RNA sequence: GGGUUCUAACUCAGGUAUAACAAUACCGAGGACAAUGUAUGGUGGGUAGUUUGACUGGGGCGGUCU
RNA sequence: UUUAUUAAAAACACAGCACUCUGCAAACACGAAAGUGGACGUAUAGGGUGUGAUGCCUGCCCGGUGCUGGAAGGUUAAUU
RNA sequence: GGGUCAGCGACUUAUAUUCUGUAGCAAGGUUAACCGUUUAGGGGAGCCGUAGGGAAACCGAGUCUUAAUAGGGCGUAGUUGCAGGGUAUAGACCCGAAACCGAGUGAUCUAUCCAUGAGCAGGUUGAAAGUGCCGUAACAGGCACCGGAGGACCGAACCCACUGUCGUUGAAAAGCCAGGGGAUGACUUGUGGAUAGGGGUGAAAGGCUAAUCAAACUCGGUGAUAGCUGGUUCUCCC
RNA sequence: CCUGUAUUCGAAACAUUAGCGUUAACAUAUUAAGUAGGGCGGGACACGAGAAAUCCUGUCUGAAGAUGGGGGGACCAUCC
RNA sequence: GCUUCGGGGAGGCGGCAAUAUCCUGUGAUCCGGAGAUUUCUGAAUGGGGAAACCCACUUACCAUAAGGUAGGUAUCUUGAAGAAGCGAACGAGGGGAAGUGAAACAUCUCAGUACCCUUAGGAAAAGACAUCAAAUGAGAUUCCCCAAGUA
């Protein structure tokens, strides 16, 4: 799973950095959570702006 | 000594009547069946 | 029923093969699993009866995209 | 290359609210187990489909069969 | 109690006994599942099995086949 | 095997294929589906025959095998109708199982259960508890009264079915008569409901599940299959 | 001889069939990714796993995207 | 059986099946088109139910008593409109035997048949090449005759 990061967390990467996480640990805490986004190019502009 | 038909009309119409017969979709099809061959009496 | 309500995928028929190649009626049931879907969009999770492969195409196409195809398709 | 811990998936045939059932929300307990799909080894008269020769001073038993 | 309609019994059941399972979403059973019974019960309970009031009692054998525990080693599936 | 008579009752149909006869054409024969103002006329696709040998490539009155040019093997009037005999696939001469499978119908009989009602003449026995008096250090213990237990007793209704006679084309597809057992209980019984076929239910007999049970009934697969049994219809000639 | 037959023929009303016109309902892609292909288990192909192409998919995966892709019965190259 | 519009022209009031009272040139009976009426049950639809029954609620009007007339009241889907149920065969689709044959039988056959289930239309389905061919190439689908009982 792509994602762009929207803060820091450990051992994946910086703030706004687009990263691979596994599945579950994309879809099931850092999105719902509101830690990440899905990586789609409406979301990385979203962010870039 | 008894024998095996003891008459009894809520049983028969319970067990066999017409609403029995239209509550299933097996019994509709009796009833459809019943109308194809074209008998006199459809349910007891 | 026992239905993927995203991808369509249903119960299979087919064959049990012995080695001596009897044949026995079997059926090849979907890998379905409850999950909770997070929609930002509705600010909500909603339980879908999904399949592996129904989860890989949130996966890909997004939950708005696969619920708008679900709601034209019907039940919501 | 194994454990330990966590919670966020998942589970509850727990509590509270929603009339009731159920679902949902929260709390609580568990928790990457359980459980289920596919595949796979084992077990499996629980259940099926069948086989279980012929000769023969009746048949079986014995013997025989090239 | 039983072979309705040739067998009523020494057969089945029985109170009682023992083994064994089951910690509860119990084991177990019906069901494809949901849902049920077990039970709105909870190990002094519930299931399965044998035996069959009571009295006196119930010896030896764990090689076979089951069951229970163990895992050092051998062998061993899909997969890779 | 047949009581008798009358009536009906068994080698078919379709296609393919082979042989025979017959007819037409003849080294050729013949079209199919179709079209057609339809038995005609058209339609030559195809099929059979006209060559075989060899697994085949390949060659061909030859070819194969072989190193062989030897030897040896195999080779050197049809066709289209019509009719008939046989065969093949179809129920395939007719009738006949015990079965197997699918889908329904049944618990008004019976088995068990659930709910809700009802019944059990009459006569007995006399458990626990209780009371009193005595007794004991106190419990204990005794005696009398009293009480009314029990899958208790005797016995009608009711339920059952042990013995015998009768009856056995019965009065009856399970009874009668005379005796017999239980008869306040794990009792009997009414009404309604539940469980359905490899399923149910069973104080267990493979019992019962509508006079049907080691797998109900009905319909369907189905004209199951039957190396078996029965039957198979006019006449004469060799 | 009668009803008929040959032939010729009728419709106020309603239906049906066509052609035309018009209305109101729905539809109107723009070139295609969880797709093609692959592993495992099945199924369908006349083809029973077979040297088995091709199609379908329960499970697990997963492209290139015209300088590309599919087929031509394993498979490779070339060609169509 | 009522009305009307057409046909028709002497009988007629359906049959068993006649009898009586009657109708009919003021055009009956009869035939064809249209309309009106159309109890109750049944999808049955206000609730219920042992079908042809029991019990209602409500709006408007009329009655004054214990009612009468005309309506409305099921569920689901779609945003008021639809649907439901029934009924030949043929279509498409979801499930799917066994007897039988193999002279046994299990692969196989039977057969994707019977049957069950879903759902159309006058047909359905399929259909325009990510199809074949390998010939001088052809040019969607369906059906028939061959190819061929061949590979
Ligand atoms: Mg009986």
């Amino acid at each position: 799973m792509q994602i762009i990061l929207l803060q820091r967390i450990v051992n994946l990467g910086k703030l706004g950095e687009t990263v691979d996480v596994k599945p579950g640990y994309g879809r099931n805490f850092l999105i719902p959570l509101g830690k990440a986004l899905p990586a789609t190019a409406a979301n990385i502009e979203k962010f870039e702006a | 000594m008894k024998r095996t038909f003891q008459p009894s009309v809520i049983k028969r119409k319970r067990t066999h009547g017409f609403r029995a017969r239209m509550a299933t979709k097996k019994g509709r099809q009796v009833l459809a069946r019943r109308r194809a061959k074209g008998r006199h009496r459809l349910t007891v | 029923s026992r239905v993927c309500q995203v991808t369509g995928k249903r119960p299979m028929v087919g064959n049990n093969v012995s080695h001596a190649n009897n044949k026995t009626r079997r059926r090849f049931l979907p890998n379905l699993h409850h999950h909770r879907f997070w929609v930002e969009s509705e600010n909500r999770f909603v339980r879908l009866r999904i399949s592996t492969k129904g989860m890989r195409i949130i996966d890909k196409l997004g939950i708005d995209k696969v619920l708008v195809d679900l709601r034209a398709q019907g039940q919501k």
